[PDB]
């Protein structure tokens, strides 16, 4: 979208939510 | 309107607002010539001033009336000035503000003698004196820009930004071609040739004009001079005397960029402007390489420029674009800019005028001449 | 309407504008104080002494930049006003402040003083018929959707975390610690100066600022990764000069989080959070697990995220839910939440109205916003 | 007139080593001129009820 | 034991070097190098070409000065490694450095790479046994023997401040700034510049010297004293010369409380002081304004202080105690508090063991010390 073009940029390769290990 | 005059220890020039071409041009040199004591007739001047002096030359001696600003007497100063006006304009004074310049490093009681003088002698409405490299890059067409005056007795190295500058940055070394004439004159006496008088100092200006190439290499240049003499030119004096020189010729401004010519405990004029880029700003120092403005009588030259550019290539890293602005006419270019100077309405608002000086003084020379 | 409310998204060194409902602030700017340093003969310049723009970040060496947002507390609110009538200049907003409504971005937990002050300015010098002040906390979780959350962020001096489920009145439940980047890069540049390289300028600290922004991450073994060897690549200056990576883009943003490096007691990040936590409910502290409203934009960094989320789990106990909030435009978020929020119905009676200042406003002001 | 290219092909006229175009770029544009006479007007002719 | 720790007080100024238990000053000598300057070849005539003493401070235009020292910081080591030579004379040293341990003084916050290239000389070309080397204000505070200490001092090329308290070292609350000196000539030389009197030569730099710590006093009121009428007494100078007194001799020192008129800026000596006392605790800065600190030899002036402490009451509130002295040898101060603590029991352990050198070295070193 133009939105992430005007400015200075949005995440690069990695996402917003994590995980932690299975079975905590 | 103005009465724009040009200055210089040298090439003294004068007209007016709008004016291309300067209406005075003429050396601006004392000539003192042989008082003698046994008797004449007729008589003659006292002393015949530049052209003046120059027009007879064998007895008159053009001795300086300045000394890289150090002006030796104000009377034989205002001799010229009142002769050139009265030789050139002949007009009086109380008709328009005066424009003269200065540079820097005069102590204020100089500049306050000046105009002290010019409202004594010539009670002018109002006068003006500024310094030549504003009216350089005036001419030039910008408001950031270093340059660098080559007059006949200076060299200062002014950076602009905006019209913005600072003392701490703008640098100087009043040291020009005068020297060079007597470095030439001494080395061609070594080679075999009298010089005693000042005629002997107008003759190898004169040659030196002419002869004072720039090569790149003294080593190579002076390897292929002894290994080739076809670069040893000769030339006919007004006296039959035919001098042949090859090296001499480029090789006289090289001390220009090494003072080990003359072991002045200095810098090289690449360097030295090399260091006043340095008191500046990492983005302005670009703009340097950008406004590489040039100036100063004394660099009429052709190849320093790809000299001092190709020095400071080696100095500044490949990105710094160099862009090297060298007019060829940088010398009238001054007073030219002071005629463009006296062609702003606001510009001649501001003045000096008579009152300032009655009532206030000389303090507003301080504040007021720039 | 016409009148169509305004969205100031401010921030300790960032601001942005636009109206209700717009998806993104056409003003983005940041937040300082600037006038230029030298003297200029020749005209052509700029005036108005006090840029902001390409001018402003194009004659850097001219102006004095300061910053009167002490931890965001500003002092120059004067100087404000006149950024405030640049924000209503001719190519910025053209509107008058009796026109349109506004909204205003915050920081929690500030002196009643500062709301006072600000209501004098937009009701006074500017005259807003509305005007509202909040916390971008909920206006971070409309942007994302989110109702309930623990919403913390970074400024560039200030940090602050918001646990709250749906804006529930839980002032007892918040913590604040403000300290962020900009002594940071200070912090960077005493490192440059523990290995040479001393800097003073506003402009010069604001290259430093580039260079901390644009080249910082974080190794997520300290001890580990020191006793290894670095890459020290360098970047290079506007002229050109050595930049090395050194210890310090990840060494020195690593303070944040052992704060007593810098000489001050804190908790860091990690710990104020934990603490948050335990100012929760643990009826509620499952959800808050998963409720992890991260914002900041100073945190967009490398190494960052996931090295924080083995922080929690070094902190956190059993059974912990990752849910991140995380894009890099939380700051525009702020400012879109803010839009949305103003484009709606009960948003009439959300706001002060100017009749309210001119009755009381201070009381009513702390009334409204509470 | 605030068209910023325009201003800016002026500059490089001006730059050409006649800068006289400020001479018509100030005379004729009397525009502030005339701004300031309806702003003169501006509480007896604008807002009239 | 025969060998003797040998004390090294290299400052940027002065610079001296000294011994254990020998409290008196061994030998004192000025911090450059002397390059000769013109050529012969007739007998009767000394060689050698790196003079330093008598004949350097005889035949200063047989000789030129060399600073690679650049405020404390020395770019050409080979310099130093034959001003280390001149001081392993035995008419210097009379000593091996192989056979004696070694202390040295060093202003702080320098590279350490200096102290690598530094300690690489101090070993591998010279054996030395025992070495370390510390801040010049450590020194001072043991020749004092107060626990407590805010070191204000300056040499010829920077002025620096450290607040402390038994040894306990905020890093964070020190500070300093490369000025002192050198400036004060330069400066001088600037107003010789305003009265055209150029002395640029390092004969001339010297003679310039002279001036400095010869033609100075002060004025507690700046423009109250500047804007009036002087008399300005000519004075006899070491050529046959008399030149005036000048304003400029007390007004060259307020340079350093206003440097923007220099250029550069800064803040105030007295006020980053102050920023310091700020950045400790209220019950310790009553024992700051206690605790007060002659320091730096620049600082012999006439009413010096006077106007130094009408600034702190400008700044401070009150209930401020501070008070004065009866100095003895400010500047050898340091030197001999650092003898004496070459002269104690436990400092043995303070040394670097050489061998540890030879296995890891700096960094070891820059561990081990602060
Ligand atoms: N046409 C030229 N070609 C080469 N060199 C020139 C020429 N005209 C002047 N010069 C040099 O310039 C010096 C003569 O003085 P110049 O023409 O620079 O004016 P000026 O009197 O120096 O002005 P000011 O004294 O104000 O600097 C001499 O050193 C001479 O070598
Ligand atoms: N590349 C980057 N990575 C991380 N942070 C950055 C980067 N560039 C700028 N920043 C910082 O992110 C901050 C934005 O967070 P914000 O809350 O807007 O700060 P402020 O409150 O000071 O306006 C800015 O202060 C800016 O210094
Ligand atoms: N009377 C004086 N006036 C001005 N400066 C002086 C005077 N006496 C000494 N100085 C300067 O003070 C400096 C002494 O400072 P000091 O604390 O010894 O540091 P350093 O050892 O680095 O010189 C010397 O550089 C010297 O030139």
């Amino acid at each position: 979208d133009p939105k992430y073009a005007d400015l200075p940029g949005i995440a690069r390769n990695e996402p917003d939510v994590y995980e932690t290990s299975d079975l905590p | 309107a103005a009465l724009v005059v040009d200055n210089g220890s040298g090439m003294c020039k004068a007209g007016f607002a709008g004016d291309d071409a300067p209406r005075a041009v003429f050396p601006s040199i004392v000539g003192r010539p042989r008082h003698q004591g046994v008797m004449v007739g007729m008589g003659q001047k006292d002393s015949y001033v530049g052209d003046e002096a120059q027009s007879k030359r064998g007895i008159l001696t053009l001795k300086y009336p300045i000394e890289h600003g150090i002006v030796t007497n104000w009377d034989d100063m205002e001799k010229i000035w009142h002769h050139t006006f009265y030789n050139e304009l002949r007009v009086a004074p109380e008709e328009h503000p005066v424009l003269l310049t200065e540079a820097p490093l005069n102590p204020k009681a100089n500049r306050e003698k000046m105009t002290q003088i010019m409202f004594e002698t010539f009670n002018t409405p109002a006068m003006y004196v500024a310094i030549q490299a504003v009216l350089s890059l005036y001419a030039s067409g910008r408001t950031t820009g270093i340059v660098m005056d080559s007059g006949d007795g200076v060299t200062h190295t002014v950076p602009i930004y905006e019209g913005y500058a600072l003392p701490h940055a703008i640098l100087r070394l009043d040291l020009a071609g005068r020297d060079l004439t007597d470095y030439l004159m001494k080395i061609l006496t070594e080679r075999g040739y009298s010089f005693t008088t000042t005629a002997e100092r107008e003759i190898v200006r004169d040659i030196k004009e002419k002869l004072c190439y720039v090569a790149l290499d003294f080593e190579q240049e002076m390897a292929t001079a002894a290994s080739s003499s076809s670069l040893e030119k000769s030339y006919e004096l007004p006296d039959g005397q035919v001098i042949t020189i090859g090296n001499e010729r480029f090789r006289c401004p090289e001390a220009l960029f090494q003072p080990s010519f003359l072991g002045m405990e200095s810098c090289g004029i690449h360097e030295t402007t090399f260091n006043s880029i340095m008191k500046c700003d990492v983005d302005i120092r670009k703009d340097l390489y950008a406004n590489t403005v040039l100036s100063g009588g004394t660099t009429m030259y052709p190849g320093i420029a790809d000299r001092m550019q190709k020095e400071i290539t080696a100095l500044a890293p490949s990105t710094m674009k160099i862009k090297i602005i060298a007019p060829p006419e940088r010398k009238y270019s001054v007073w030219i800019g002071g005629s463009i100077l006296a062609s702003l309405s606001t510009f001649q608002q501001m003045w000096i005028s008579k009152q300032e000086y009655d009532e206030s003084g000389p303090s507003i020379v301080h504040r007021k001449c720039f | 309407i016409a009148n169509q409310p305004v969205v100031i998204d401010n921030g300790s060194g960032v601001i942005k504008a636009g109206f209700a409902g717009d998806q993104i602030p056409k003003y983005c700017f940041p937040n300082y104080v600037g006038r230029p340093k030298h003297v200029r003969v020749m005209a052509g310049a700029l005036e108005g002494d006090i840029f902001i723009g390409p001018k402003a970040e194009e004659h850097r060496g001219l102006l004095s930049i300061r910053y009167p947002m002490e931890h965001g507390i500003v002092k120059d609110w004067n100087d404000m006003e006149r950024i405030w009538q640049y924000v209503y200049s001719k190519d910025q907003l053209q509107t008058f402040s009796e026109e349109h409504p506004v909204l205003l971005t915050e920081a929690p937990l500030n002196p009643r003083k500062n709301r006072e002050r600000a209501a004098e300015v937009f009701f006074e010098t500017f005259n807003v018929p509305a005007l509202f002040i909040s916390m971008q906390a909920v206006l971070s979780l409309y942007a994302t959707g989110r109702t309930t959350g623990v919403v913390l962020d970074s400024g560039d001096g200030v940090t602050h975390a918001v646990p709250i489920y749906e804006g529930f009145a839980m002032p007892h439940s918040i913590m604040r610690i403000d300290i962020a980047g900009r002594d940071v890069s200070r912090f960077l540049r005493l490192y440059l100066r523990k290995e040479g390289y001393d800097f003073h300028s506003s402009s010069e600290f604001e290259i430093v600022k580039a260079i901390k922004e644009r080249a910082c991450y974080l190794s997520i073994n300290p001890q580990k990764d020191e006793t290894l060897e670095t890459e020290k690549a360098q970047y290079y200056l506007p002229d050109g000069s050595t930049i090395e990576i050194g210890p310090s883009r990840f060494r020195a943003p690593e303070l944040l989080f052992r704060p007593d490096l810098i000489g001050e007691e804190s908790e860091g990040i990690h710990e104020v959070l934990v603490f948050a936590i335990q100012k929760s409910d643990m009826d509620l502290r499952r959800t808050l697990f998963s409720n992890i409203v991260l914002s900041g934009g100073s945190t967009l960094f490398k190494g960052f995220g996931d090295r924080l989320l083995s922080e929690v789990k070094k902190l956190a106990p059993k059974d912990v839910k990752i849910r991140i909030s995380a894009p890099q435009e939380r700051l525009y978020s702020t400012w879109i939440g803010g839009s949305i929020l103003a484009s709606l119905d009960t948003f009439k009676k959300m706001w002060v109205s100017k009749k309210e200042y001119e009755e009381d406003g201070a009381r009513s002001i702390h009334r409204k916003t509470f | 007139r605030e068209s910023p290219e325009v201003l800016l092909t002026l500059d490089i006229l001006k730059h050409g080593k006649r800068f006289h175009a400020t001479v018509s770029f100030d005379t004729d544009t009397g525009l502030k001129q005339a701004l300031e006479t309806v702003n003169d007007y501006n509480p007896l002719m604008k807002d009239f009820p």
